[PDB]
């Protein structure tokens, strides 16, 4: 039910849709792996003078004491308290998470 | 291809 959550998702599919010129700087979406359940993507828009339109993929990494990561500095116990922190701050992302992807 | 990653 989490409007960003778009399951298996190909990273091709997930380009295409995030590449829409009317998203704005930080749409995204999160997907999983196809083959490995709980093996998760954070796939984001981002735009700059050098790329242009372009999305960035990020492993989500899992700690084995359990817990989530896209940079090891910052970990999180599940992936809603992740996409809710990047929705706030941008803290190493070229751009904070804004809008789920449409 | 490939994964972003930052500091
Ligand atoms: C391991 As992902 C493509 O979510
Ligand atoms: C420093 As970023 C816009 O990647």
């Amino acid at each position: 039910a989490e409007e960003w959550y778009f399951g298996k998702i190909t990273r091709r599919e997930s380009e295409r849709l995030l590449l829409n010129p009317e998203n704005p700087r930080g749409t995204f979406l999160v997907r999983e792996s196809e083959t490995t359940k709980g093996a998760y993507c954070l796939s984001v828009s981002d735009f700059d003078n050098a790329k242009g339109l372009n999305v960035k993929h990020y492993k989500i990494r899992k700690l084995d004491s359990g817990g989530f990561y896209i940079t090891s500095r910052t970990q999180f116990s599940s992936l809603q308290q992740l996409v809710a922190y990047y929705s706030k701050h941008a803290d190493g992302l070229c751009h904070r998470l804004t809008n789920v992807c449409p | 291809c490939d994964y972003a990653n930052f500091k």
